[PDB]
């Protein structure tokens, strides 16, 4: 009866109408006559019709309608489309612990950029690091100024930048004179650097490495390739 | 003084660490213990943070155990049905292997 009535209803009458409706709980119907967008949006929350509620996103037009909407998407387990949003909505923090949790380069690599974006030093290292990539982390502590830090990296896991970088850093030092302060040496005397001769470098294990990177460590698993990273990987590593 | 340790070379402190500050809580964190290493306890944790055996396969599939991640999924009534890009492909390699350091301990000198 009301049907016929309801040409004879607009705008602004549906949307009373349509809290009214909601009231009754009559959601989807609630949902027919739907009408603003704030209002559709909402109820939208409550209904979930995901992919019609990205219509009426359209382009939404407010990442908070993308933070908000991506809890929700979140929710209802709809993350490849989720990942859309929240990558529309570039939001990296919550879309990183998807993104990790099954883990992923490709992800790395936009993220990488992304990681250039966000403006604290730390988190951008992890992906270095998680990327596998020295140089990437070494790169970062360069416009920071981390640089006692970077030279343990440098150092650690080789890539020789301790060479480079301590005479960099030893400079800073040397700006701020005092030969305790200036602090010398790298083949030999104060360090003895390849003279020592013991953790970070070498050709033998790396080749078998350099496979290794390639394929997955392997103990049982998924599609989901394997790496392991335990006792194991310590005993070849020193070979 | 965790990172000091994973960027050294060698595995416990941290772990030990990652005990004593797991169990003072967490839930954006673990992270800090999974990467270095392959295994990770964290899980049997994490789950119970998350719970969804979401988490639980994601982190789960790969040391052959995607299943237990299943087994409550199933129990819930799932609600897994769609997900992102995501399968395992960034490298957390790097470190020490013989000849050029680790750096537990540091020389120098005045010169």
């Amino acid at each position: 009866m009301a049907d016929k009535v309801l040409p004879t209803i607009p705008k602004e009458q549906r949307t009373r109408v349509a809290h009214f409706l909601e009231k009754q709980g009559f959601k989807q119907q609630a949902l027919t006559v739907s009408t603003d967008p704030e209002h559709r949006f909402e109820l939208a929350l409550q209904l979930g019709e995901l992919k019609i509620a990205y219509q009426l996103a359209v382009e939404a037009e407010s990442e908070q309608k993308w933070k908000q909407l991506a809890e929700l998407a979140i929710s209802k387990c709809q993350f490849s489309l989720a990942q859309e949003c929240l990558h529309h909505a570039q939001d990296y923090g919550g879309l990183l612990l998807l993104a990790t949790a099954s883990g992923n380069a490709s992800m790395v690599n936009k993220l990488a950029e992304g990681a250039e974006r966000d403006g604290k030093n730390n988190v951008a290292f992890m992906s270095y690091f998680l990327q596998g990539k020295l140089d990437a982390c070494l790169e970062l502590l360069i416009r920071t100024g981390r640089l006692p830090e970077a030279a343990f990296l440098a150092r650690t896991y080789l890539p020789s930048q301790v060479s480079r970088v301590v005479k960099l850093w030893r400079e800073n030092l040397s700006k701020v004179n005092q030969k305790a302060a200036e602090s010398l040496a790298d083949p030999t005397e104060y360090e003895n650097l390849f003279p020592g001769l013991k953790e970070a470098f070498v050709v033998e294990e790396w080749v078998k490495e350099t496979h290794a990177d390639l394929w997955p460590a392997k103990q049982y698993p998924l599609v989901t390739p394997n790496e392991e990273r335990n006792v194991m990987e310590e005993a070849k590593g020193f070979q | 003084l965790s990172f000091l340790y994973l960027i050294t070379g060698n595995l416990e402190k941290l772990r030990k660490m990652m005990k004593i500050a797991e169990i003072r809580k967490d839930m954006s964190g673990h992270y800090q213990n999974a990467l270095y290493l392959g295994d990770v306890s964290e899980r049997v944790r994490i789950l119970k943070n998350c719970g969804q055996k979401s988490l639980a396969y994601l982190s789960a599939a790969t040391h052959g155990l995607d299943e237990e991640a299943e087994s409550l999924k199933e129990t819930f009534d799932p609600e897994k049905e769609t997900i992102p890009d995501i399968d395992p492909n960034a490298k957390l390699l790097q470190p020490p292997a013989p000849i050029m350091p680790l750096d537990t301990n540091w020389p120098l000198l005045t010169v």
